[PDB]
């Protein structure tokens, strides 16, 4: 945990980021539901197969 | 990617239904299905030369492309039976067509059964040597999902894969009553030992029997079976799917 | 082309080998039809994608 002062210099357009996500295997149809993507500026992580 | 209409299948099915519509003519096939209905079986027998006489083009179409043409034929047969009696048609999920009669080139022996005959009708004559046990083959399995309160089906046909979980990983319970099963036996045919050279090797051909065709054969029987000679999934293995069997 | 004599020591069973083949992309449904397979004691060749 960190705490700092400052003045904001720029803001981004509000958007929607996915936390609860679900994917389907395109051919096998294997579906992997209720996947959690950790909050923050992290990317996605697809299955190998 | 949903097929809408197959005009070729549409016309071919109609041609069979017209052929099966044996009322303007001698009634031989109309009587046969009537006798079949009384018999309570679900596998009509057909002489190919009747089809040749009524439609040479259709018969050539059938022998050169056994699979699709038969599927149209079984479609027409079930529709024709439903015409004569709906409920008796409703007894059975399907009906089957047994071929018979003369086949010029397609009437061969396991010695002469070349790879060229793949996907063609063939009337293989020979002697049974090996017979497998009767086993019930699953073809269509119905499952129920209590979580979703939803019924799901699957067909195998020519196609671990037994589904047990919903996409949401809900447990699935198989409706054993609604699922479709059929007895299924495998046998092997060889050339008649009298008419076979000592120099050459055996030519063993595997036969698949289903439904009433299962135990209409035993080891050491001289039979001729008409069926669709096909490859198998993987250099490949090849087997014959019986359409009708008879012990000469 | 060669022509040689000899005496045969062993023989295999009369089996089936595929000359013309067709395959389907399992997901994309893309179908490569009427692929000729070279005569000889070879295997197969799968497309990259």
């Amino acid at each position: 945990l960190v705490k700092i002062p400052g003045i904001i210099i720029a803001a981004s357009a509000v958007r929607a980021k996915a936390t609860r996500i679900s994917i389907q295997c395109r051919s096998c149809r294997n579906t992997l539901t209720n996947i959690a993507m950790r909050p923050g500026l992290e990317g996605y992580a697809l299955p190998r197969k | 990617t949903v097929v809408l209409d197959d005009v070729e299948l549409r016309e071919a099915q109609r041609d069979y239904l017209d052929f099966l519509d044996d009322e303007e003519d001698q009634g031989i096939y109309q009587s046969k299905v009537r006798e079949l209905i009384s018999d309570n079986q679900y596998r009509l027998i057909v002489n190919v030369n009747d089809l040749r006489r009524k439609n040479e083009k259709r018969a050539n179409r059938l022998l050169n492309n056994a699979f699709e043409e038969l599927v149209a034929f079984q479609r027409a047969l079930k529709d024709f039976v439903a015409s004569i009696d709906a409920t008796y048609a409703k007894q059975y999920e399907e009906f089957y067509v047994g071929l018979e009669g003369s086949f010029g080139s397609k009437h061969v022996s396991p010695r002469t059964l070349t790879s060229c005959f793949l996907s063609c009708v063939v009337c293989v004559e020979g002697i049974v040597t090996k017979c497998s046990l009767v086993r019930p083959k699953v073809v269509r399995s119905v499952h129920y999902c209590p979580a979703t309160k939803k019924t799901i089906e699957r067909r195998y046909s020519d196609l671990s894969v037994y589904p047990t979980k919903d996409e949401e990983n809900n447990p699935l319970e198989t409706e054993y009553g609604l699922s479709v099963y059929k007895d299924h036996q495998t046998i092997t045919i060889q050339e008649m030992p009298e008419k076979a050279p000592a120099g050459q090797l055996p030519r063993s051909v595997d036969v698949i029997l289903d439904d009433d065709l299962v135990d209409k054969a035993k080891p050491g029987d001289r039979v001729q079976v008409v069926g669709t000679y096909r490859c198998l999934p993987g250099t490949f293995r090849t087997v014959l799917i019986a359409c009708n069997v008879k012990q000469m």
